[PDB]
């Protein structure tokens, strides 16, 4: 703990050796124990300001970051025949209500007194009041139509370049291996569309010797060629789709189609799914050039180009809104080897609650990293749970007003979010403000209700409720600041500033965010003095400015920067931090100070090191956790015991160049490092590949790009960043 | 004998002229009642002529260029011959250097006045058969059509190309043999496509992905054709199926126009009902409203006929210009829209088969007549014919009537007064058989004038052949002008050549009025009579049958369209405009035979006086063979009688191409109406006796 | 017609199974849920309602209502035959579990049989009470 002030110019070693934990709101012992899980719901200011004037003085953003559909270890399910909701604001009965008359409860969001119905009977012992995270059973009035079945329409690009990448094989092989594991019951429907210069439907009837490929060549006027066997029942046509998946990669080996009609192909797929909705999987490999939705090429920037982003057309935005209205979500798998204007294409997922996946320069032989990356990412994508035709509402106590939404969805009426699909790996963020002074109450609350249809045809509602205390001192606002949550909400705000203004203004707003807040703290108290809750604020904002989303003097390309921005706008906070500020450990000497409690496994706990080359050593090896990958860097003068007992190699020179993973040698050293690695990848549902390719000369030393504390020819160092800030705090 | 002459000339040269002696004076040529015209069959079979495997040897004059024929004057000493049309004198080619008097070329013998040459222009293109199949029909009808198709597929040459287009609400162009998937191209049956469009949207002997050789595909096709199923779109209550035949055909035409233009190709379209969607629509989808009738089209209660016809008329010209054949096989209980689609098989040499169901012995057998082979296992059909006619300087061509399109080639042989498809010396016949007969109409502006018919076509073997027929008829001696002309009249030929004119003006509109003014004019010039005395009228044996023919013609189903459906009228006229003389006579005036104990089968008259109760009849309308059992016989000796007409029927019930509908009825049955109707304005008629009385009352009066 | 099929428990109107395909539904689906509410133990077991261009048909067996809608031009004779094929299958498969469930649409998987039986009646090439619906509502 500590109410202590920190001088960032003297410490220079302020990153602790243990993982950061979300701050504990300054709440009573009985209220905090019932508070929502910080993974699912958290705020940038655990001590909410009382007046907007107070919030403006702090120069910090106020907002929430939520991961509402995350996989849970234990989820209470209430099957009540009546859902107790406040008669005014419709907020669900939550733990942080105020029971007074024992048959009347005061809503903690609009302060109206409501009557406890006879059924709810000790009404405070009901599970709806003992759990902030809870899932209800929606009644007959909480659905516009009967529960829609799970529909999975895959859409493949099969142009000349697509066939060269060879992506179709693993995708089809992944669908084969995960066909029985798709979420859904016997109502599950499946479909397939390939396209190039023309859209290709596929009929699947058991009365036929083989599937039939129906080609619609009218690009300017697409239609559905057959009414029955295009979206078939997976349970009944299991044998038919299997033969098609075994045949699809072999159909286009000799194609000469150099152009791809992406636009009209989605219009087709949309028409095919419009009657029901579902999940549309799109696999594109190159710039769309043929038909409506065609995009013009762009010249990629270089290190020398300044900061001078937006879509070139609104076609894919308008189509996404058409899919949203029909409860259709589009997930865009881009395996491009050249520029493809993802700034435009991405709109198909942003406004349809999908998610974009990027595999730059995919090739079944040349790039083995993207193959196994797509392999593992398809595993999760096809097996993770899913919800259909979903909406979400974010409610907050009177006085606080949400005014900006961040995430993949379409915002209907304010506070209403349309989620055609909902996946357990999407994050969302919101930015709020004090519309009326909070002189009345000393606690506030925030609630999010997720009305969705399960893969089993059951309309469910998942509700989270968070409670936070209100403060009136400037120092009390800083004491409850969540630095990681602030970095997340800032990163999201900077993406919009890039689209709305430019990359320069986005970077300026990020730097000014640290200057204006610390300058407000200095006025409120020689060196760079900061509160204990903001000691890591300039470090993380710096790492943000060196992330691929906002970096400048790097050789990064257009579709790289856009996808990094998509990950900021769609990933939970936990993984934004792991990517932006990776966790660095030394793994060539692990020992027994770990968590050797998990029965027969030790799992060493090496101390976290800061992202500076000054911490490395050519004598050892270091594992860097970037969330998505585990790049294991080996030193040139590495120890001989680590080469043979861990890498299975007799010298540094014979380390295989593309080393896709470590060998499970029978050594206690390999047993320890495999025990520590396996414990990291268990903390997440997206299996991260580990490539030790990061030698000292593999031309793949992007491991050094994540050394965000050092200087380069086009970015400040961490000490230079602190020096840049101090000059501005006391100007 | 003038009858032996007509027979032998039709046997050798396949032609029947209305006048075998022609007027030598402008005064008689203008005052010609029945025009000078020919019933010409370019590919008539005959006692095995020797196929000439060398070049035909033309005349050396840019304008003339007539073929060497038995009418040319030859000098076997100077190796020079004189063209009989332009008098130009020609040197014999080097190939004819060793010409001898005792051994002269075939094209000079009078026996080979009609002779065929075999020429080589280059590589023989394979034949092309494009199936266009309707899927809006009952399963029994669709399965039977599938069985008929697999049968025709087995008779095709291995070199020939095949393609499948199925349709219903949508149009599917099938790409065949793509192994593991078997794909097709789907189009909307609601908007018409051009050829350039259809080429863009789709993409050693030649072959496409859609038109592949039978030998390499006959196995994947015969499995696709076996798995065909009805159009998958539902048909709600009280509605017709959405059938896009207008677009299906334009895609068939457009496909061949951009892949194999100017080559023999057969577009075989199979229909199970009317086109209810897209261009060429014949009727709406509402079953409440019936398809148009002759009454509805006369009272302006048919809003799709004109628009529908124009669409198919543009496709008929598109296919005829490109040189492809369009067949139409329609089987359905209701009408099908043949009236709007007639131009496709009429301008081309396409067939038009009609029936109630593809699941009938009537259709199945008719369809295999299409693929009947000769003494070499090759189809009795030709493709891409070009008929050029050379005439003497005194003769001009008015025009042609029959399955042909004008090539609009001008010349001194073209007449100002054009008739039918006129104003040209060349016509294109995309399809023809040994039966295809044209009607060429001529005009006159030691005697003898001559006409040369040159027909170049593609044989089903792939060879290119030139058929040259040269005929000569005497000029009328001016001291016996009308007496020689009168003796050379072919009353049968003229009757059909005049029926050819009447039906042409009717199908492209009174017509009976013209037919009666010409019957009277013919009676008043070549008949014997005293003025104002009808009893005195007689006709020579050369003319006596013309009035009876004209009697049955004006009452036939070719000029009195009412009591028939518009599809029935076009079907009747379709076949009459192609057939030779003998068959065209049978159409206008059916032949009757009598079967009783008192005598063998005998031909009788088409009069109610022949309908005996103790007698069985056998009427031969070209379209139906009927057997009538009188009220007495309608109950081993009684077996010879009941099956004598059934025996004689089967013989002719197989040679005829459109297998005539067979009927077995008796006195009192509802099917005996067809016999009582074929039996029995100016020249208003009850029966023949009254018709002749009125005819004589007008012939002997003022002219 | 066209299609609209709903199966409900008459006592409370709890939806059991349904089947709907568009390519409005919002209005006639409500009316279908208004009727299930009014249906009780005195209502006609077999009845037909007129809704202008539309027409409802339903039967009641074992406290289960089988309702169908279509254009009025659809044969009422075929409508009740379609409902009879559904009841005999639904009562044979779930008839004894209906009075026990409480989730809305506890028999969604009946979606398959409804739709395969549906096409056998909405295609001509395969072959009581009347009152304005506005009254009962
Ligand atoms: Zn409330
Ligand atoms: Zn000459």
């Amino acid at each position: 703990e500590g109410l202590r002030v920190v001088n960032l110019l003297q410490e220079r070693n302020m990153l602790p050796s243990t993982p950061l934990k979300p701050p504990v709101p300054n709440l009573h012992e009985d209220i905090q124990k019932l508070n929502c899980n910080p993974e699912l719901f958290r705020c940038t200011l655990t001590s909410i300001p009382q007046t907007q004037a107070l919030l403006n003085k702090a120069k910090l953003p106020l907002g929430l970051l939520l991961h509402p559909f995350k996989d849970l270890v234990q989820l209470p399910v209430v099957t009540s025949s009546t859902i107790v909701r406040c008669r005014s604001c419709r907020t669900y009965i939550n733990p942080f209500v105020s029971f007074l008359d024992q048959r009347r409860w005061k809503c903690n969001l609009c302060y109206r007194v409501n009557d406890v119905p006879e059924e709810f009977l000790e009404p405070h012992r009901r599970p709806e009041v003992q759990n902030a995270t809870i899932e209800f059973m929606a009644p007959s009035e909480y659905m516009l139509r009967p529960p829609q079945p799970p529909v999975y329409l895959f859409v493949f690009d099969v142009s000349h370049n697509a066939v060269e990448t060879g992506y179709l094989n693993s995708v089809c092989q992944s669908l084969l291996d995960n066909l029985d594991l798709l979420p859904g019951n016997t109502r599950t429907k499946i479909g397939f569309i390939t396209f190039d210069s023309t859209i290709h439907f596929y009929g699947l009837q058991e009365s036929l010797s083989q599937p039939q490929m129906l080609i619609v060549s009218d690009i300017e006027d697409v239609f559905i060629p057959m009414p029955e066997n295009l979206l078939v029942n997976l349970n009944e046509s299991k044998e038919l789709v299997q033969d098609l998946l075994k045949t699809l990669p072999q159909m286009f080996t000799k194609t000469l189609e150099t152009q791809s009609a992406l636009g009209p192909a989605l219009q087709a797929a949309f028409k095919l799914m419009s009657p029901t909705g579902g999940r549309m999987s799109v696999f594109q490999t190159q710039l769309p050039t043929l038909g409506v939705g065609a995009l013009k090429p762009r010249e990629e920037p270089n290190h020398r180009s300044s900061a001078k982003m937006t879509p070139s057309t609104d076609f894919y935005k308008k189509l996404a809104l058409d899919c949203s209205g029909q409860q259709v979500a589009v997930d865009l798998f881009l395996l491009s080897g050249q520029y493809s204007d993802l700034a435009s294409l991405g709109c198909i997922s942003r406004y349809s609650a999908g998610s974009v996946y990027y595999y730059p320069s995919y090739h079944h032989q040349h790039n083995p990293v993207q193959v196994q990356k797509l392999q593992k990412e398809l595993q999760r994508y096809l097996t993770r749970k899913i919800g259909f035709e979903a909406v979400m509402r974010i409610r907050c106590t009177k006085g606080l007003s949400i005014h900006t939404f961040h995430g993949n969805f379409f915002v209907r009426s304010t506070d209403l979010l349309s989620l055609p699909n909902v996946n357990p790996d999407a994050g969302y963020a919101v930015q709020m403000s004090v519309e009326e002074s909070l002189t009345d109450t000393q606690l506030v609350s925030f609630q999010s209700a997720l009305l969705y249809t399960s893969s089993k045809g059951e309309r469910r509602i998942r509700v989270h409720t968070l409670c936070l205390p209100v403060v009136s001192t400037l120092n009390d606002v800083f004491l409850g600041a969540d630095v990681q949550a602030i970095s997340g909400l800032l990163a999201n705000m900077a993406v919009d500033r890039s689209m709305t203004a430019s990359l320069s203004d986005a970077r300026d707003a990020l730097v000014n965010a640290v200057i204006d807040s610390l300058s407000a703290y200095r006025s409120s108290v020689p060196g760079l003095m900061v509160p204990f809750s903001l000691r890591l604020f300039p470090l993380f904002v710096l790492a943000l400015l060196k992330q691929k989303s906002f970096q400048t003097g790097t050789n990064a390309r257009l579709d790289e920067r856009i996808f990094a921005m998509c990950q900021v706008k769609n990933q939970p906070l936990v993984y934004l931090m792991l990517t932006t500020h990776p966790s660095l450990y030394r793994v060539d000497n692990l020992s027994d100070e770990g968590a050797l409690n998990i029965s027969d496994r030790t799992i060493p706990q090496p101390p976290i090191l800061q992202l500076s080359v000054e911490k490395l050593s050519r004598d050892g090896a270091f594992l860097m956790d970037a969330g998505s990958v585990l790049m294991l860097w080996v030193g040139k003068n590495c120890t001989q015991n680590f080469l043979s007992q861990v890498l299975g190699v007799q010298n540094y020179a014979s380390i295989p160049q593309p080393m896709t993973d470590l060998p499970e040698l029978d050594t206690p050293e390999s047993a320890r490092i495999i025990a520590f690695i396996s414990w990291l990848r268990e903390q997440r549902p997206f299996f991260p590949i580990l490539y030790v390719i990061a030698d000292e000369s593999p031309m793949k030393a992007n491991f050094l790009q994540n050394m965000i504390e050092d200087r380069t020819e086009s970015a400040l160092s961490y000490y230079e960043f602190l020096l840049h800030i101090q000059q501005q705090v006391n100007k | 004998t003038y009858l032996e002459f007509i027979q032998q000339n039709e046997e050798r040269d396949g032609v029947r002229f209305s006048w075998n002696v022609w007027p030598s004076s402008r005064l008689e040529a203008t005052r010609m009642v029945v025009p000078v015209a020919a019933l010409f069959t370019p590919l008539k079979e005959r006692p095995d002529l020797p196929p000439i495997q060398y070049e035909p040897v033309l005349c050396s004059r840019t304008t003339c260029r007539a073929v060497l024929n038995p009418l040319c004057q030859v000098d076997y000493r100077a190796k020079l011959w004189a063209c009989n049309f332009c008098y130009q004198r020609n040197q014999f080619p080097p190939s004819y250097a060793g010409i001898s008097e005792l051994n002269q070329p075939a094209e000079l013998l009078p026996q080979f006045s009609s002779i065929e040459y075999v020429v080589l222009r280059g590589p023989q293109m394979p034949l092309i058969f494009l199936y266009v199949v309707d899927t809006c029909m009952e399963d029994e009808d669709l399965q039977a059509l599938k069985e008929s198709m697999q049968m025709s597929l087995s008779l095709l040459p291995p070199t020939a190309l095949v393609g499948l287009i199925t349709f219903g609400r949508m149009v599917q162009v099938h790409e065949l043999g793509c192994e593991g998937i078997s794909k097709s191209y789907v189009f909307r049956g609601t908007k018409d496509l051009s050829a350039k469009q259809l080429q863009e949207m789709l993409g050693p002997p030649p072959s496409n992905r859609f038109l592949q050789p039978v030998q390499k595909i006959d196995m994947n096709l015969t499995d696709l054709l076996g798995e065909l199923q009805r159009d998958p779109w539902p048909v709600p209550q009280g509605k017709r199926p959405l059938r896009s035949s207008g677009v299906a055909l334009s895609i068939a035409v457009g496909l061949l126009e951009c892949t194999f233009p100017n080559t023999g190709a057969r577009i075989m379209m199979f229909i199970g009902g009317p086109a209810t969607q897209g261009p060429g629509m014949v009727v709406g989808d509402e079953l409440k409203t019936p398809i148009r009738s002759w009454h509805d089209i006369d009272k302006d209660n048919a809003k799709y006929v004109k628009k529908g016809t124009k669409h198919f008329e543009a496709l008929a010209n598109r296919a005829a210009t490109t040189g492809h054949v369009i067949d139409i096989y329609a089987c359905a209980l209701d009408q099908t829209g043949l009236l709007e689609m007639k131009c496709c098989p009429n301008l081309t040499g396409g067939y038009m088969v009609m029936g109630d169901s593809f699941n009938t012995s009537l259709f199945k057998q008719t369809f295999q007549r299409v693929f009947t082979k000769d003494m070499h296992g090759q189809f009795k059909m030709g493709f891409g014919g070009t008929l050029e006619i050379k005439t003497s300087r005194e003769i001009k061509i008015s025009g042609a009537i029959g399955p042909c399109v004008s090539l609009n080639s001008k010349g001194p042989c073209v007449s100002e007064n054009e008739i039918g498809t006129g104003g040209t010396c060349q016509w294109k016949i995309c399809g023809l058989s040994p039966t295809t007969t044209l009607a060429i109409y001529f005009e006159v502006v030691g005697g003898r004038g001559a006409i040369q018919f040159v027909t170049q076509y593609q044989h089903s073997s792939g060879q290119r052949r030139i058929r040259v027929t040269t005929i000569a008829r005497n000029w009328a001696d001016a001291q016996t002008q009308i007496q020689n002309i009168a003796a050379s009249f072919d009353q049968e030929a003229a009757a059909i050549l005049m029926a050819r004119l009447a039906i042409y003006r009717a199908e492209t509109e009174d017509v009976l009025r013209w037919l009666d003014r010409q019957l009277i004019r013919l009676c008043q010039k070549f008949g014997e009579y005293h003025k104002d005395d009808p009893s005195s009228f007689r006709f020579s044996e050369t003319f006596s049958l013309y009035p009876q023919f004209m009697f049955h013609l004006r009452r036939s189903s070719f000029l009195q369209v009412f009591n028939n459906s518009p599809d029935e009228s076009s079907y009747y006229r379709h076949h009459f405009m192609r057939q030779d003389l003998t068959q065209s006579l049978i159409m206008i005036q059916p032949i009757l035979y009598a079967y009783s104990f008192s005598g063998p089968p005998e031909p009788v008259l088409l009069d109610s006086s022949s309908i005996l109760a103790d007698r069985i009849l056998l009427m031969d309308t070209f379209f139906q063979i009927l057997i009538y059992h009188g009220e007495t016989i309608a109950q081993e000796n009684f077996r010879h009688l009941l099956q004598a007409p059934v025996d004689d029927a089967q013989e002719i019930l197989h040679s005829r191409f459109p297998m005539p509908r067979y009927i077995d009825t008796e006195h009192g049955g509802s099917q005996a109406r067809f016999l009582l109707s074929k039996v029995n304005i100016l020249t208003d008629d009850v029966s023949l006796q009254v018709f002749m009385d009125h005819l004589k009352k007008l012939a002997v009066s003022s002219a | 017609m066209v299609l609209l099929t709903m199966i409900a428990r008459v006592a409370d109107g709890l939806p059991l199974a349904a089947s709907m395909q568009e390519d409005d539904l919002q209005q006639y689906q409500s009316q279908a849920k208004q009727l299930f509410r009014k249906l009780n133990e005195q209502s006609p077991t077999r009845c037909t309602l007129e809704a202008g261009a539309m027409t409802f048909h339903y039967i009641i067996e074992q406290g289960v209502c089988y309702l169908v809608l279509c254009e009025a031009a659809f044969p009422k004779k075929l409508a009740f035959a379609y409902l009879e094929d559904l009841h005999s299958e639904f009562d044979e498969q779930h008839g004894k579990k209906v009075p026990t469930v409480s989730r809305p649409y506890s028999f969604i998987e009946f979606d398959t049989f409804i739709q395969k039986t549906k096409k056998l009646y909405i295609d001509s090439r395969a072959r009581i009470m009347v009152a304005n619906i506005e009254e009962v509502l």
